[PDB]
Parts: C-alpha cells; structure tokens; sequence
C-alpha cells in the first residue's frame, strides 16, 4: 500500500504503517538560498546531517476534554543538538522542515485532529491593549494550550480555541498547509514546510516563522478500554539549514 | 528470573508514563551476557577481533488489536549513556510503528576509530549502547490483554568479519570424560 | 609439475608474493590444507523461503 | 608441464558501504515479517545516511577449513616401562573425538563432516621418583599400532600381535621431531556423523546415540624393548587436525558442560547470566 | 618581499610583515578522509567555515626568566565556538591545523624561541610510578609551564625543561615540525600540521594528538626600555574538520 | 614462469663530490635563515675548492628494515620441572616490547611502526643443586602456547586449557634447533603505536599512556610431562625480529634511563657530560 | 616460480653474483626480510617549507 511510509534524514528514520499522503508546503520543496536571491555576503555553513535530522519533542496527552495545542518554530527546536547550537552562534539562519505528528489509538477509539502550520501566527493578548512577554507563547519544546473559555489572565495570549489566538474563524485554518489525523483512518500526519518569509534569511530567535497547531475538531472518545489517554508526539527535521553571520553565542 | 523463558520476553504495557524506557543494553556482542550466548556471540567467542554492522530485529507479539510507536536508538560511545528519550533521540535511531508488518530492524552501523574491536571488549574498544523508549504508547481496545511481549533477534550484516582464532571461554573440564 | 599461487597479504604493500608447491605423496590425503578457498553462500540459512522477497516491498500481503 | 598457474589473484572481500542520502518514499526496508523464517538483508544505507567505504576486510580466517584445521589434543594416557601390572605397560585406546572437550565442541557445531585427518603424536618420558635412581638407560623407542575393527588385539607388551604384518605401525625414537601421518576419509558412510538420533536394533532398542556409529578401531602403543631397572613413565598425547574439510547442517554450540564421553547427557544450564534490571548498562 | 604573508580561513585573516617561511607537516597538507581509508560508515559533518577558522587563545608573558610552555591539542580548543561544540556531540573527529605563534619585540631586544609540534607527546610523572590526572597536562586553553628545577609535586608532570617532559634531549626536538622565532629576524611562526595518528579518526577528548611547545633557547633580554614583558599569542585554525558518530553532548 | 627477473642491478649510492674552483659572486650559499625550520643543503663545493670524487659508499646498512631486523631478547623467565608452588612450574607472559631496554630504545625511535614478526625461542635447562643429584631423566619437551585476549588461561601445568584446540602452540624437544615462527601484522589499528598521549576513558581518566593500547595477549609455557625426581630449572628467552617494516614520525632517542615497563617515567638527566671550558680540546 | 636477484657486493670485483629464492609458505608474513630496498627521501624532515628555497639566493626578503 501507499499507507506504508519511510523517511530518512541524517542518522534517523521514521516509518508509518497507516498514513494519508505527505503534504508539501504550497507545493514547494525546501531548498538552499540561490545566489540571485541572497544579500548576506559571507560564505554560509550548511552542517548537513548534524542539523538536518529528526528531533522528537516531549510528548503530550490527548484526553477526552483536551482542546488544542501550539508550538512556535524555530523556538521549539532551540535546544535540539547542533541545530540549536548553530542558531545561537549565528545572526542569520534559514530552513524548511519535515513535521511528523504521531498519534495511534485503536479501531474502537474515535477522534479527529487538525494538524496545521500557520506562517506568521501573530497573536492577540488576553486583555486588549495589554502587552505580554515571549514566555506567553513559546519556551523551548513546551506545548502551549488553547482553552474553551476566553482568557482573563493578562500575562497570557487570548487562548479561546474558536478564534485560534488570531481573531479568525478556527474552521478556516485549512487554507494553510495541513493534514487531518482521523483515528478511524490515520495514525500520523506529515507536512513538509519550505522556508516562507518576506526576506531571504532571518534571525532565528527574534522571529517565529510559523506555528504548528494540533486541534481536536472531534473529541477523543472510547468505551470500556483500560487505556485512558492517547499520547501525541511531534518529531521534526530541519531541511536545508544554512546560517550566516557567525559571532559569539547568544546567552539564551 | 523465576522462569528461564522470560529472558526472551521484553515487557510492554498500557498506560506507560510518557517517554518511558523499555530497555537498555550495551553493545559488546561477544562479552555482554545479553549477546554472548546467541549464535553471533558464540561464533565471536572463537575469535579475538571483530568488525562490522549488526541487525537487531524486534518483533511485536501482542494481539492484532494493539497499537504503538517505539523509538529504538544506538548511541556511539561517550562518557555517559542516554538516560532520557531526549538524550537517546540525538543518536542513530528508527521510529517503529506497529501494523501488519510485526517486525522492525534497527541496523547498528560500524562507527569506530579502529578497523576492528576486541571480542574481550575494553574501554578503548567501547561500542556504545542500544536503548528503546515509548514514542507514543501501547493503546488497546476493550477486551484485549493489558501487557504484551516484544522479542529481539540479532545477526551480522554483510560487512561483518572476525579475526584471530582463539579457544572459547565457554567450555572446560577437570577430567577426561570416562 | 609445480603449482604456483598467490600468498595471503603481509605487513607490506603488494610481483613478489607467490609461493610454489609440489606434491610428494601418492595419496591426496597427504596434501596440505585448502586454506585458500573463499567460496561462500549465506542464503540456505538466511533466506530459505520458496517465494523470493525484495527488501523495498512489504513482507505480508 | 613445469610450472602451473593455480594463482588466486582475485580474492573475496566483505561488502562495501554505499553512500546514501535522504529519502521520503512508500518503499520501507526496515519493516519485515520475521515469521517467514527469513533473516533481513538490511544494511546501514537502508536506515541512515552513509558515506562510501571501500572495505578490504576479508573472511579468510573463518572458513570451516581454517576453523577446524589446527591440531587439538584428543587423548592422553601413560604407560610404564616396567611394572608388575601388565596393563600399566601399554595403552589401548578406542579412537573417538568425544573425550577432550575443546575439539568436541568445535566438531559438534556441524551435524555431518567429511575430511582427511592429520595425526601428530607427542610422547614424553620421565623417571619415576624413588629411593635409588642411578641408572644409565639408552634412548627409548616406541611403537604405535593401529588395529582396524576386528584385528587381533595385544594382551601384553610382548605378544605376537605387535608383528604388524598388515596393520599400520609407527616406530619412533625419543629426541626427534614428533611422529605424524595422514589418514584419508575412512567412514563407511558418505560423511562422519557427530550425532545419531537412533538405535542399533531395528526394534528401536540396543545402543542409543552417536556411539552406535563409532567403530574406527583402536590405537595400541608400547615401548619397544624398553624394560628399565627403575621404572620410567611415558605419556602419549594424540593430536587431530582435519584437512580437506566439508561440513553440513550447522547446529547451536553446546551450552551445558559435557558429562559423558559417549552421550549427549547434560544438566540443565540457564540461557545466560543475569543483570539487575532490563536497563542496567553500567559495570559498577 | 616573502616576509609579507596573508592567510584567510573562514571569516578570519592573519597578516605578518616579518616572517620566515611556513612549515608544512611532514610535507603533508591537511586533507579530508578518503573512502579507501575509512572504517566508520556514517555520513560525516564537515561544518566548513564555522569550524575551520582562526581561534586566538589567551596570551602569555615572555619575561627574562621564562623557561617554556606547552598546550595539548585538541583539548586547547575544546571551548572554541562550533569547533568545541562539534567535539562534544561526536564520538569521532579528525582535523589538521594552521598554528600561528605571534611575538613582536624591537630591533634592540634579543631572544629566540623554538616553536614545535610534538605528535604523541606522552609525558612522565613528577615522581616515577605515581599517576597524575589530566589536569596536570591540559585544561582548555590554559598554558602549562616547564621549570628549570626538577619537579617534586607528585600531582604534576616532570616539568624539568631540558628533558621536555618526555625523557629525551630538548635540543633534539627539531626532528618534529618546527620553526624558530629569533627576535632579530622573525615576529611570528606558522606551522601547518596534518592529521597524524595510527587510526583514521579518533575521539577528540580522550586522545591528545599533538602538543605545541614554545621554548626560549636564548633568554629574553633588553636594556633601558620602558617595555618589560613581551607577549606571546597563539592563534590556531582547524583544517578539514570532519566528525562521525553523533549522539548526546559530552558533559565536559 | 620458471625463473623471474626481480634483479636490482641499479643500486643507490651516496652523493659524488663535484670539482669546484674559485668564485666571486653575489650568490651566497653559506648564509641562511635557520628560523624557517629548514636544514641547509650545502656541500663542501659550496664553501671551498673541491676535487671530483666518485663516491661508491652506500647507505644499505641503515635502512629501517636493516636497523630493526635483528633478533633481540625481549623477555626471559624460569619455570621448574617440579616444585611445591604451582606458579613456579610454568610461565605466563603478557606480550609487550617494553621490558628489555635495548629493543625498546630502538622501536621507540619511531612513533608508529608496521611489520611482520619473526619469533625465536631459546630454551635451556639445568639441574638444580642439592645433596642427592643422581637421576637419569629422558629428554625434555616444552609447550609454548599463545592465548589471544579473552581465551581461557591455564591455572596450573596440568589444566585443560593446554589442549590448544584453537590457540597456536609449539611443541619443542631439547637438543634441537631453536623453535621459530612468523606472526603477521596483528594490530586492530593501521600501525602499532609506541606512544599514546591519551586516556582509556572518554572522561580523560583511567589508564594513561601506551599501555592502554597493549592487548596482544599472553604466552604460556610449560614442560610437557616432565616431572623429574629432583628439580630441573628451564629458562626461556624470547627473541623478536621485525620484518617487512614501515616506520613513521621519528623521535629523539631516549636520553634518560628507563624506570618502568609500562610508562614513560624518568628521572631528569643532564643534556650531556661536561669539560672544563668552552675551548678545551685536549684529553689530559 | 623462482626469483633471481643480485647479491650485495663482496671482497672481489663483480656475471656470477646473483642468488635465487623460492617462497615455501602460503602467508607473506613467512617471507624473508626486505634487506634490499634503498628508496630514500630526507626532504619531509630537512625542508618542510611551503615555498621552495634555492641555495644560491638569500633566505629572507
Ligand atoms: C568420534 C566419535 C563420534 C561418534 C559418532 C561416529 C561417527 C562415525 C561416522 C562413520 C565412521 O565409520 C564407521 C565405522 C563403523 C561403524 C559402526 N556402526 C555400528 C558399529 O560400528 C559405522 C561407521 O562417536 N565417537
Ligand atoms: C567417529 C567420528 C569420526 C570423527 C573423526 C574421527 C576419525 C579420525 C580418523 C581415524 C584416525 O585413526 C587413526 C588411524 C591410524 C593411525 C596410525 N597409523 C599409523 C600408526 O597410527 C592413527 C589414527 O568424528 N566422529
Ligand atoms: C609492546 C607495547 C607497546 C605498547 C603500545 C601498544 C601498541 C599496540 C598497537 C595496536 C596493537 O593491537 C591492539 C590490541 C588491543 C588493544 C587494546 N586497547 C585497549 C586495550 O586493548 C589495542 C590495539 O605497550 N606495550
Ligand atoms: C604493542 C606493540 C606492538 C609492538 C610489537 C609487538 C607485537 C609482537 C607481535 C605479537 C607476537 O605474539 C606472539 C604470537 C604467537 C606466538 C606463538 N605462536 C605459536 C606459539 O607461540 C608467540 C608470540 O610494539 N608495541
Ligand atoms: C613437477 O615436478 C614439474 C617440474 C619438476 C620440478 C623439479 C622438482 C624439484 C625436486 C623435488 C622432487 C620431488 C621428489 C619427491
Ligand atoms: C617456481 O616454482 C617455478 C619453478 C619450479 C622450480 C622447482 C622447485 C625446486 C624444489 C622446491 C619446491 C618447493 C616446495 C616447497
């Protein structure tokens, strides 16, 4: 079958026995910066296998009452091996990614997740006019969660799920690269995101190029099974990573 | 161990804590108790040097209704073994998904400073560790057992060879037989 | 009728490395060992399956 | 005519490692069905990115000819130059390969074997301790005689059977290179059997096991006319080195220690040694 | 003139107005590992410009009574940017180096240094039979010093200069790649060391491939000048660095 | 086919001296810059008037193959024929080249070495002094066994390990030409290391120095069945002769006397000996 | 296949000075020494300088 899938980057391989297809950016495969699109003049580093490989973030639990989660990139990978090291020593960076979201249940469980990558997912504050800090939206590979109720805590982002933290209709997030994990048919989702920005390269700490959101559109449900929660794991591999402007490492 | 056959069964269970370790073993195919008495280990014990890649095949033996994803990794030597899945995932690994194909092969490559390692392995000739972790978890529908076993097979690859014929430490006698 | 064949390589890079042999006895049992036959086939043991199986394709169905 | 070209200028190596880059396909090498009784032919390039490696390693030292082709002690016994007990003055050994543990384990890794045999004897003598040891004994000469099944067996050092008009014998004198000779493949079958799951009688009774197929004869050894005033004890050690070997149907190596020379008999031994838990990977 | 010299590796350039020549290993220029000389099968990383660039260690003072110093490699570079990072994440590494020792004085100063690179500079303990720790010979880019007197401290290496810590005659160290800085003619020394070992690659923490020794054979001397000490600075650039066996970083 | 022409009819000599006359030029050969790390290629004709000399001298005796290619004693030990102490009856030696000073200094003139090895054994026996010495012992036979790292080690003269079904052994009888055999280049590395500036542990702890790379195994030797009424002491001397040699990165010769077998350890020794003043050139 | 080569010169003036050799063993390690290879290069050690330096011309500038 086509359900079978194998992906190898560097020293890591991912396999899936029940998948859908592989969504590719806006039909654009990741690629290194061309000479006719560059501004920064220094010779870049392209660590290759050391950085372009699969990194598995901490797992999370999908429970009957879960509402949704988000991770901002590249921040989510800032501590991952040499990818994180290269981010720290360089002023500029550029990369695409293979995102593989894993979630297995059973033929007797039901549920459905939207797995989307939102470019420039600029978010609103819990209380309009009140500024929040970076910590309200990203911190290493920590998963952030949406809420059903509207957020009151001004130190937070407006987490009410139906507006996806952006002031738009959550059911319209489908115009962004996405895949669905319907427990009845899938067991994982794979999206290849190319580099998307208004400038050729950018600083990797200061700018979150895109945000991965995993949202349960149909709640997790099951009968008298001994299994309770269903884990969700995110594994991602940078692709065609290149960096410019080497100097001392950024403390954080 | 009460029952000898239990040694071949790697335990796997439902509702395991996230990122839990399934097992960990050190790569000394001719010296470590996990490998020394297998076909591969027995052959190695008639030699003093070895070189090449190895195949560790894992076969899931639970019911057709159980599901799960596991991360199996190989860590080249260094001062410290991986203590967490986060540590393990930085090395050579494969993410195993359970489905119709019950078995998965982790192929541990020959990564060494020397062309050959000693069968009577030492620190200089260290080969590393192989560890396994829950990637997601073993999920089960109603009416199926709560835990299951995984088995591990081992064999050499086509780039594997041994050198320096020697007697094996595994057989001896105090008297002529009869 | 002397037989001349190649030696197993030594510490130095390889022509001067060939040795010569002559049999002195009437029985083949008297001959030296066949230290140099390297024919080898692991498939009777590694893959005795009736239907051949290519690595790329799945094993079942 | 004069010179002959049996040169093996093209010798076999171990497989090279092919360079391998990224992949994203439906083709999945790492997933298989162990159930088929098939061992996977996977290599590192199938599951990770590899560089190209021109591998010159060779499996030359692990051919069966090489593994079995070293002389191994298969028996040893003592015989005195002078003693009151007739039997203490000569050795009578029923040829077999099951009494010395090392050789036995090696041969037993295969079910059937076919080979020629090189036999080397190491004979040493020592003067027995005693109150009066002064003597001047000339060099000793030994006779080793092979008696095929059914031939007359010697009952004492001085009996007629030692004439060897037909049985093969070796006369050897101390101080010289160890005695040696070759024997061809002498089985009545097409291959020697290391194991025999069966009986001697059609009834399914009688002897059970490989011992029922062992009828290679005996080796008899004595001092030639070596009676000395004070006793001297000689010890003979016999070495076997198979050559021109062929082996069939390989078996798991013997795990339990050997208990008997003529039977598979053993005492249950555990699979392997233990460690504290399934994750223990340190030494201390 | 030929005295003029310019060297560019990565984002760094070194220039000298008064040099001798450039000594090159045993006539061997650094080079990447060939396929017919490799054992480790994984695809290596070759960070290129990020690692193969000039790193300047802490400077030291050459005073009238100085006796000599040594630095062990690669240890001396274990904290230098991405070179150090790559050393930590990999089991195996391999590299050659361009060593540039700097020392300027004046036409009225006199003195002469031997700048040598000793492969496998295995050293003896201060007290025979007594083992010492790694700290007695290397620790980051810290310069270690030889002594005139024979060493008594058992926690140290036998530092008596005339035997160079190896039990040989110090005046015979010239069979190893070297250059002299005679204040009267030079102002620097440049030695390019290729990778030298009995195995194709090796662990970079556990094995010190070579030791750089700077020894005053003719003492620093001067008259009524206001300048007192003359600084000595070591700048080194890894060349053709490649690593294999990626895994978690070694704590130290 | 029959004969082969590997004749080296064109062998290398030392450089000739060219005739050289007066000069008056801007070209100045004798002035250089030692600072470059360059050794001057000057010859007498550069600085004085020379006659022509056809030089036939050759550097044949100073090739590394020749310098290292002589058998040198690398070890010696005694083992008794009979003694109350089990360990006094056999030798167990961890193969190495660091215990005998002469060979050690030669090998240590190079950092890395690659060669095949010819091993010759010289074994001699003497009767121990005592009150009663009259006995008549037959000729002695010795067994020398090589145990690769990890193989079973003998705990006494009469133990099973001496069967050598797989380890290589030599059985030799006194009165004959000394035993000898060749061993190929057996390192797990590409060359043997005489020095190793490093540790065994990745931690930068554990063993330090070349000893961490020494794991060539052991040599075990015993009398075969040589128990004598009165003790006899045998002494074995082992000689190494490297052949088919290659050497890399030469080092200054060892100046300080050696103190330990497994470490570079030394006691500071002066550069050389002294004379009264910088102009003293006489002897008395 | 015997190899025939020249001997090292003796007390007398040099054709009668060639010796013949035949290898009897299957391993090159068994062969006699390479007493006669006189290839030699002192420049890795005597002149490892990047820029070549001719004797007649001055060393600096
Ligand atoms: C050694 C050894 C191993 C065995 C098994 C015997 C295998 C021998 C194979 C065939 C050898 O030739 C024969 C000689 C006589 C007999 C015989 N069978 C019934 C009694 O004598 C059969 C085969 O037991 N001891
Ligand atoms: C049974 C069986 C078969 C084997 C191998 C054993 C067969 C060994 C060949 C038998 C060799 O017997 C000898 C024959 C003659 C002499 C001898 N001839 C000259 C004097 O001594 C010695 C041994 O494994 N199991
Ligand atoms: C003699 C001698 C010289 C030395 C240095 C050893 C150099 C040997 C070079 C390689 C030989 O083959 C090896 C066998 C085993 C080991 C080994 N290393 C860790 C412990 O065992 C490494 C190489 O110490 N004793
Ligand atoms: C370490 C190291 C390496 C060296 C040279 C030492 C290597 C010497 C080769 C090892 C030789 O060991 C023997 C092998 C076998 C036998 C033997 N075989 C038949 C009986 O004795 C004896 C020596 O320098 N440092
Ligand atoms: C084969 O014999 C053809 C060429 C003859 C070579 C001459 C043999 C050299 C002397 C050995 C004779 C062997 C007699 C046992
Ligand atoms: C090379 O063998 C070609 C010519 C043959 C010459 C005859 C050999 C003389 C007898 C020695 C035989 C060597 C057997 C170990």
């Amino acid at each position: 079958s086509d359900r079978v899938r194998s992906i190898t980057l560097g020293n890591s391989t991912i396999t899936t026995q029940e998948c859908a297809n592989v969504v590719v950016g806006y039909g654009r495969w990741p690629t290194y910066l061309r000479d006719d699109e560059a501004t920064a003049e220094d010779q870049p580093t392209q660590p290759d296998v050391a950085t372009c490989r699969f990194y598995t973030l901490d797992s999370i639990k999908w429970e009957k009452g879960s509402v949704g989660w988000w991770w901002k990139f590249p921040e989510a990978l800032s501590d991952m091996g040499l990818f994180g090291q290269n981010m720290q020593y360089h002023y500029l960076g550029r990369a695409g990614y293979t995102i593989h979201v894993q979630c297995n249940a059973s033929k007797f469980h039901q549920g459905c997740l939207l797995v989307v990558c939102v470019p420039e997912a600029e978010m609103g504050g819990a209380v309009v006019g009140q500024a929040f800090s970076a910590t309200a939206m990203a911190n290493g590979d920590k998963a952030y969660e949406f809420t059903s109720a509207t957020q009151s805590d001004q130190t937070k982002v407006q987490t009410a799920i139906h507006n996806a933290g952006m002031g738009v209709g959550v059911g319209n997030l489908t115009i962004y690269p996405h895949q669905w994990i319907n427990l009845r048919t899938n067991n994982s989702a794979t999206i290849v995101m190319p580099y998307i920005n208004s400038v050729p390269m950018d600083n990797m700490f200061r700018h979150y190029n895109f945000t991965l959101m995993v949202i349960p559109f149909v709640k997790l449900d099951y009968a008298d099974t001994a299994s309770t929660y269903v884990p969700i794991t995110v594994t991602v591999a940078p692709m065609c990573a290149e960096y410019n402007g080497l100097r001392l490492a950024q403390a954080q | 161990t009460t029952d000898q056959m239990e040694m071949f069964r790697i335990p796997v269970t439902i509702n395991a804590p996230l990122q839990q370790q399934v097992f960990g073993l050190r790569l000394q195919p001719g010296l470590d108790s996990v490998f020394k008495h297998t076909l591969l280990g027995e052959i190695l014990n008639y030699y003093a040097h070895w070189s090449g890649s190895m195949k560790l095949t894992f076969v899931f033996c639970g019911s057709a209704m159980a599901t799960g994803k596991f991360l199996i990794a190989y860590s080249p030597p260094g001062a410290n073994p991986p203590k967490t899945r986060k540590d393990a995932m930085l090395g050579t690994h494969i993410i195993w998904d359970i489905g119709l194909q019950s078995s998965c092969v982790l192929c541990v490559p020959w990564i060494s400073q020397t062309h050959y390692r000693l069968v009577q392995q030492d620190e200089y000739t260290s080969a590393g560790y192989v560890t396994c972790w829950y990637q997601t978890g073993m999920i089960v529908p109603p009416g199926t057992p709560n835990s299951s076993s995984i088995m591990c097979f081992a064999s050499a690859c086509n780039d594997f060879s041994v050198r320096m014929l020697r007697d094996t430490p595994f057989i001896s006698q105090d008297n002529k037989l009869q | 009728g002397a037989q001349v064949s190649t030696q197993k390589t030594g510490a130095h890079e390889t022509s001067i490395i060939h040795y010569t042999n002559i049999n002195y006895y009437k029985d083949a049992a008297s001959n030296s060992a066949n230290r140099q036959d390297f024919t080898q086939d692991p498939s009777k043991f590694t893959e005795p399956v009736k239907d051949v199986m290519i690595k790329s394709l799945p094993a079942l169905n | 005519g004069d010179v002959e070209e049996a040169i093996e200028r093209a010798v076999v190596h171990v497989a090279d490692t092919m360079r391998s880059g990224p992949s994203n396909s439906a083709s999945v090498p790492a997933l298989t069905a162990v159930e088929t009784g098939h061992t996977s032919q996977v290599t590192p390039s199938d599951t990770m990115q590899t560089r190209h490696v021109k591998n010159y390693h060779s499996r030359s030292e692990s051919t069966v000819e090489n593994f079995l082709g070293r002389s191994a002690c298969v028996y040893m016994e003592e015989y005195k130059t002078t003693d009151n007990d007739v039997n203490k003055k000569f050795v009578a050994w029923p040829i077999n390969t099951k009494q010395m543990v090392q050789m036995r384990r090696k041969l037993e890794m295969f079910t059937y074997l076919r080979f020629d045999m090189e036999v080397t004897f190491v004979i040493t003598s020592r003067q027995d301790p005693g109150t009066t040891l002064a003597q001047d004994m000339p060099v000793l000469t030994h006779q080793i005689m092979y008696v095929p099944p059914g031939g007359p067996i010697p009952a004492k050092v001085d009996d007629y059977a030692w004439q060897t008009s037909t049985n093969p014998s070796i006369f050897w004198t101390e101080g010289n290179a160890p005695a040696r000779m070759s024997i061809p493949f002498i089985s009545i079958g097409n291959a020697y059997s290391n194991f025999y799951d069966g009986w001697s009688n059609f009834d399914q009774r009688g002897s059970y096991g490989y011992n029922t197929l062992n009828n290679l004869g005996h080796i008899y050894v004595r001092h030639v006319s070596g009676s000395s005033p004070h006793p001297i004890t000689s010890t003979i050690r016999v070495y076997f080195k198979p050559k021109h070997t062929r082996a069939w149907v390989p078996r798991p190596p013997r795990l339990c220690q050997y208990k008997k020379a003529f039977s598979v008999d053993f005492t249950p031994t555990p699979i392997t040694d233990t460690r504290k838990d399934i994750n223990t990977v340190t030494t201390v």
